[PDB]
């Protein structure tokens, strides 16, 4: 905040308001120039460093007039600082399939899926959506396992796959998330050839496992393993809060010799 | 499936939530070292350890406590640097601590269908109430694996879905057990969507609907393909929006009334 | 049917070399020869009327450029071809006008079209806030009232048990108390000042919270109005001469020339051979405004480039006409055409068709020093105004 | 508007100059809401009538203006036998030979374009929804408004019961009670009055912990007001078509429409909105 | 939001021969700037703030 221009200005400002008060006190109808530095900075940083107030009737109006800029500067600093932490909430957040971003071809983010999947059968039937994958046909990975790794290095940004596989990845890696809502509902299923003598018993056993709670044990044990699920800032930014005052701790040790130089 | 929908229930959290515990407690040790360097400075020119905390800690909380001051010229530059971040720390504290203070809590009442509170409703407090409507599938399933339950909800058996919803706001019964698809439609329909299912829509036996046919009937083969074909053409995906669309979204009051300020008094405790 | 490549409504692409024919979800079209694939917005509608009425069509992308203009005897483009019995319908981006509607006929329009002006984004500005937008000048005179009448009350109870020292502490407490103080030992006033002190705590609420948002550049700094503005009416005027322009040999140029003489004469040296190249001729600073249709311009402006291209007046259109499809002036197909078109507007067919082909994307700053430099202006004003009173007072005392 | 006493039109000068153009007009008197009456002169003028005068002098017209008999725009329906589907109102009047031109707000519609022909439109328009503004309320009385009286009583007595402990702790230390109570009330109030500090080491700790209580309360108290003076979260907008409330009325958002008219035809045109 | 984009119009009977000029003259009023004067004088002049 305040960029650079005001900060070399206020330092120049605090410098100039220091000198003229002494000049406005020497030729007056009883302090010294030493009070100038302490009074000038003392009002600013809400400190009790200063010793006393001027004893006159000409610089009295200066102190009050000076008190305003102490209030305004500290008012503006806190005013804009909280605005960035709260109000500023910009994000793109591509949402839904109905968004036109999917309809029009996109070069920044490409569209890809796993080759020879059910989605390939899906997109190749409806002539309405035979508009982009007739172009992104060149992007079709050979395995859903390695495609997730491609997104990890920010190579890929759009991927069409079953929600069961995709969501569980967000539970393991703590840096991936989904968006939107489902748009093609179809369950899995044991498959076999026609007229196989097991087309009647095995379907009944699957249903009987649903009621007896067996699928509760299997889903919880494998899928739902659970992991990690923001005014909590850390050393990424405020580690620089308290090293300049720490730096100033070791920045005044040589000033003692500068200070003690007046002894001799 | 089978779901449970109950009435919405009516918070110390962290009164010091801004920043974090790890990056904060480490600050206190720094107050020791910064005061120590003043002792070496104050040794030259014209007790100190004890007064330093009063000389220093009284500055971070503005300045109201009577605070002394070391003499000299080079012995006062350091605190001027300290005073700079004295206003910096307070400004960060007052960025959005009010919004985080009034943060609500998504309370819960029941762990799930197999929650242990359901097994022994008479084991704690005034007895819990939960009921179904018999002559069906949900009643049949609940009587094949939880036979201990069935001796209890026979007390309450409503005339239908409509009457049960009205009686739920009263207080006589505080739960419901019925078909999942029907209950979701009611829940996402009422005034202010106060009525919410347990655990934000958890099902317990995923069995679909269907069209019963005569045994061995030859219409089964081709009728299955027709239904399957519509799923790949996005028919019921938009058809459900014409009949099964909710009204609410399952997501001032400038008051404090203790709330989390008890922790502040708990500190003084 | 004779059409032409118009960016939002007609898109022309080559056929797929692998298949050797036009890709699906399109219609064949020939030049005048190489086969091409054409699709867009106007093409989609043409399928419906053909299905609803029933005929055979073959697109005839016109070699002659532009849409139509009288050349003192002859007419080229879509209108000219229809005017010479070589084409029944000319579907596309055709603007209904007065002269054209004489020799041919038009159907019922289905899209608005006018005239609009586009200028790049302008840097916002914040005027020096008068006391940082507080509680009206009344409060500033108000605070002087009670403060000066409450100090006397303390002075009255001081003697009973230094007014000059009684104004330093009483006032300065209100503004982030840090100045040196001098407090009396009177019990009665000791309780009193605390009640006064508590007022300063509540005072900050007035000067905090609210002041955060209302400090950034505002007023939108948008200036120079539309065709009614005298900035256009005067060619040279103050500042460097204005930098508008338009595409010649169309509909907008003819409307501006006949209706507004002495204007089309000047911008003859400010022309753009095409549309896409014209936009690049605007951003860097070699041109400022554009004068074109309200359908092509609106689509691209909504699409925008970095959210910095807007239309002055937020879309104040002029000379509102519509689109349509030409006929043979005796084609006797009018009744089945317009009646068919009105049905789609009655239903939601055209409402969502615009979504599939017309949809934009977009439509908190550093505070710097220039916007809020007025707070410093208080210091300099109070600095000089103080010197005259203080310095001259002792000169009289000197004598 | 009704005419003058003698049967003439007034001269209402516009703010910019010449008075508006007015033409005489005949029509019903008491709107005939089951009580028909005679026909009396009126004053018909405005934007649409101003257009008619422009057309009159460019192709040699000679006009006379008379309003509709009932008030309804026009709609085709059957009367008294369920087998007499016919027009009504202004639209019926035009086809009955009683008029030859229509100058009024008329919406081009396919369902009524078969029996008449329409010129090019004056303007272009749509359909929107008008709802009364919600009342904004601001209880800015201050005087410790956001803080309830529940916390006020204990915090007010908190300082009194904690200041006394300082003098109590001074008894066994290895400044009277009144001279020590001013410290604690001073700390909270951010006051400039301060003198006297605890002498015993442990008494400073009591004074130490009290310092933190000052910072948390007043700073956070002047953070709750931050949301109070802006707030601004009104959400009562239907937001166009396909609102869930519009799809299924809840007997609370009661909406009306003009009988006959055209929007009634549009709703009957489609089927997905046959429930309300 | 707008959800029915249909304009106004002048209506008469099919047999009427007045069509050619009435439709042609309306389109000339748009291009001549006349319709802006009527719009600014009889529709959008008042302010409320
Ligand atoms: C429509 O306007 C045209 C243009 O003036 C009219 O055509 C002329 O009409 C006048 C009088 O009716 C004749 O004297 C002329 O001979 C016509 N031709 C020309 C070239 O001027 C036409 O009559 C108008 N239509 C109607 C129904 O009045
Ligand atoms: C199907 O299940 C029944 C259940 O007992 C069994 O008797 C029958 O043999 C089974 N049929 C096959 C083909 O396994
Ligand atoms: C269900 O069946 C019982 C008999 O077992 C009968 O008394 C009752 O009327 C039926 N209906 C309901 C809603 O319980
Ligand atoms: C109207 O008629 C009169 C005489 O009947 C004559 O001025 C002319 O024919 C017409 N005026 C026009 C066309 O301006
Ligand atoms: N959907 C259930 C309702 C009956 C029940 O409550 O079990 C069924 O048809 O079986
Ligand atoms: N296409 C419109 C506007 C002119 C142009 O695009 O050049 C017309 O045919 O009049």
């Amino acid at each position: 905040p305040f960029q650079s221009t005001l900060w070399l200005l206020v330092g120049l400002s605090v410098h100039v308001v220091a000198v003229m008060l002494y000049l406005l006190d020497r030729f007056s109808p009883a302090l010294t120039l030493s009070s100038a530095m302490w009074f000038s900075w003392g009002v600013l940083l809400n400190s009790g460093i200063g010793e006393g107030a001027p004893r006159s009737f000409s610089a009295r109006i200066l102190g009050m007039v000076w008190a305003g800029f102490a209030m305004i500067i500290v008012a503006s600093y806190t005013a804009n600082l909280a605005a960035f932490l709260v109000l500023d909430r910009p994000e793109e957040r591509i949402t839904g399939i109905n968004d036109p971003r999917l309809r029009n071809p996109s070069d920044k983010f490409i569209y890809a899926t796993v080759k020879q999947s059910s989605v390939d059968i899906y997109f190749r039937r409806q002539v309405e959506l035979s508009t982009m994958y007739r172009h992104m046909e060149k992007h079709n990975y050979e395995s859903a396992a390695e495609a997730i790794q491609a997104v990890r290095d920010n190579k890929l940004h759009a991927f069409i796959w079953d929600s069961a596989v995709l969501e569980f990845e967000a539970s393991q890696k703590c840096d991936l998330v989904t968006t939107g809502e489902l748009f093609f509902r179809s369950g899995f299923g044991i498959g076999m050839r026609k007229d196989s003598p097991w087309k009647q018993n095995v379907s009944l056993s699957i249903l009987k496992s649903h009621e007896n709670g067996f699928m509760e044990d299997l889903d919880k044990t494998w899928v739902r393993y659970q992991e990690c699920d923001p005014a909590t800032l850390t050393f990424e930014n405020m580690a620089g809060v308290f090293m300049l005052v720490a730096g100033g701790i070791v920045a005044g040790i040589f000033l003692i010799f500068i200070e003690i130089a007046y002894k001799r | 499936g089978i779901s449970v929908m109950v009435s919405r229930s009516n918070s110390p959290s962290a009164f010091l939530e801004p920043f974090s515990a790890d990056v904060w407690v480490m600050m206190f040790v720094m107050l020791l070292i910064v005061s120590a360097v003043a002792v070496f400075v104050f040794e030259y020119f014209s007790f100190t350890i004890g007064k330093a905390i009063w000389l220093l800690w009284g500055l971070v909380f503005n300045n109201s406590v009577p605070v002394q001051n070391p003499k000299g010229t080079t012995s006062k530059i350091m605190v001027s640097v300290w005073a700079f971040f004295a206003v910096i720390f307070l400004a960060s504290y007052t960025a959005n601590l009010a919004a985080f203070m009034i943060q609500e809590e998504y309370v819960d009442q029941v762990s799930g269908l197999s929650d242990k509170k359901f097994q022994r409703p008479n084991d704690f407090s005034p007895p819990f109430r939960f009921g179904t409507v018999p002559n069906g599938s949900t009643e049949r399933n609940i009587r094949n694996n939880y036979a201990e339950m069935h001796a209890y909800m026979g007390k309450f058996n409503q005339r239908g879905v409509d009457d049960a919803l009205l009686s739920l706001k009263t207080g006589k019964l505080d739960a419901f057990i019925y078909d999942a698809a029907v209950l979701n439609y009611m829940a996402g329909r009422d005034e202010g969507c106060k009525l919410v299912t347990i655990g934000s829509g958890k099902v317990f036996a995923s069995t679909g609907y269907g069209i019963a046919i005569q045994k061995d009937s030859g219409w089964k083969r081709q009728v299955d393909l027709a239904i399957l074909q519509l799923f790949g053409d996005g028919e019921m995906e938009e058809l459900e929006a014409l009949w099964l669309t909710g009204i609410c979204h399952n997501e001032m009051s400038s008051q404090l009334d203790i709330d989390n300020m008890a922790g502040v008094f708990y500190m003084l405790g | 049917v004779a059409t032409l490549e118009e960016r939002p409504f007609v898109i022309v692409e080559p056929a797929d070399p692998i298949s050797g024919t036009c890709i699906r979800d399109s219609v064949p079209c020939r030049s005048q020869p190489e086969k091409r694939c054409c699709k867009g917005f106007c093409i989609d509608i043409l399928k419906r009327l053909a299905h609803t009425i029933g005929f055979s069509y073959d697109l005839y992308l016109v070699t002659n450029g532009k849409h139509g203009k009288k050349i003192d005897g002859v007419w080229n483009g879509m209108i000219g071809e229809v005017f010479y019995q070589r084409a029944d319908m000319a579907i596309g981006s055709l603007t209904i006008n007065e002269e054209r509607s004489e020799i041919v006929d038009f159907s019922v329009p289905f899209v608005e079209t006018g005239i609009s002006v586009m200028v790049a984004r302008s840097n916002g500005t914040v005027s020096p806030s008068a006391f940082l937008e507080p509680y009206s000048p009344a409060v500033w005179v108000m605070m002087f009232v009670m403060c000066l009448t409450v100090v006397a009350v303390t002075v009255f109870i001081f003697e009973y048990l230094t007014i000059g020292k009684s104004i330093w502490l009483l006032w300065a407490l209100v503004f982030n108390n840090s100045v040196p103080v001098e407090n009396p030992r009177g019990t009665t006033s000791k309780i009193m000042v605390l009640v006064w002190a508590f007022f300063a705590v509540i005072f900050l609420a007035s000067y905090t919270a609210n002041l955060a948002a209302f400090m950034i550049q505002e007023e939108y700094v948008d200036t120079v109005s539309g065709l009614s503005d005298r900035k256009f009416q005067r060619p040279q005027e103050q500042y460097p001469p204005l930098k508008f322009g338009t595409v010649p040999n169309g509909s907008t140029e003819k409307n501006i020339r006949s209706n507004y003489p002495d204007m089309h004469s000047y911008m003859v040296r400010y022309n753009q051979p095409r549309v896409e190249e014209a936009l690049t001729q605007l951003k860097a600073g070699k041109l400022d405004a554009f004068i074109y249709d309200a359908a092509v311009l609106n689509y691209m402006a909504r699409k925008d480039e970095g959210c910095k291209l807007v239309t002055i007046g937020s879309g104040k259109v002029f000379a509102t006409t519509g689109y349509g499809i030409a006929l043979h002036k005796g084609s006797r197909w009018k009744r089945p055409i317009d009646l068919a078109l009105l049905q789609f507007l009655g239903d939601d067919e055209i409402e969502m068709l615009e979504r599939l082909w017309l949809s934009g994307i977009c439509h908190s700053s550093k505070l710097d020093i220039d916007n809020m430099a007025g707070v410093f202006y208080m210091l300099l004003v109070a600095m000089g105004l103080s010197l005259l009173v203080f310095a001259w007072e002792h000169l009289v005392y000197w004598r | 508007k009704p005419t003058l006493s003698d049967g003439t039109c007034k001269e209402e000068f516009t703010v910019n100059g010449d008075p508006v153009k007015k033409v005489i007009c005949t029509g019903p008197n008491d709107t005939s809401p089951g009580s028909p009456r005679h026909t009396v002169p009126q004053c018909c003028y405005g934007f649409c009538i101003d257009l008619l005068i422009k057309l009159a002098r460019t192709m040699n017209f000679t006009y006379e203006v008379h309003l509709v008999a009932d008030g309804k725009f026009g709609t085709q329906e059957r009367v008294n036998n369920s087998n007499k589907k016919e027009w009504n109102g202004m639209m019926g009047e035009l086809l009955s030979g009683q008029a030859d031109m229509i100058v009024a707000p008329l919406t081009i519609n396919n369902e009524r374009a078969q029996y008449i022909e329409f010129s090019k439109p004056f303007k272009y328009q749509g359909l929107t929804i008008l709802v009364k503004k919600e009342i904004p309320r601001s209880t800015l009385d201050s005087f410790m408004q956001p803080f309830q009286s529940t916390l006020w009583l204990l915090v007010g007595l908190s300082v009194h019961v904690v200041a006394v402990m300082l003098y109590l702790l001074d008894r066994f230390s290895p400044l009277t009670l009144s001279s020590a109570m001013w410290f604690s009330w001073g700390v909270l109030l951010n006051s400039g009055i301060g003198e006297g500090a605890p002498r015993s080491f442990s008494a400073r700790i009591l004074g130490m912990v009290w310092a933190g209580f000052a910072m948390i309360i007043v700073a956070s108290y002047t953070a709750n007001l931050a949301a109070f003076l802006v707030l601004d979260r009104p959400e009562e907008r239907i937001t166009g078509i396909n609102d869930p409330r519009l799809r299924n009325p809840s007997d609370k958002f009661i909406y009306a429409t003009v009988k006959q008219s055209s929007v009634d035809i549009y709703f009957r045109r489609q089927v997905e909105l046959s429930t309300m």
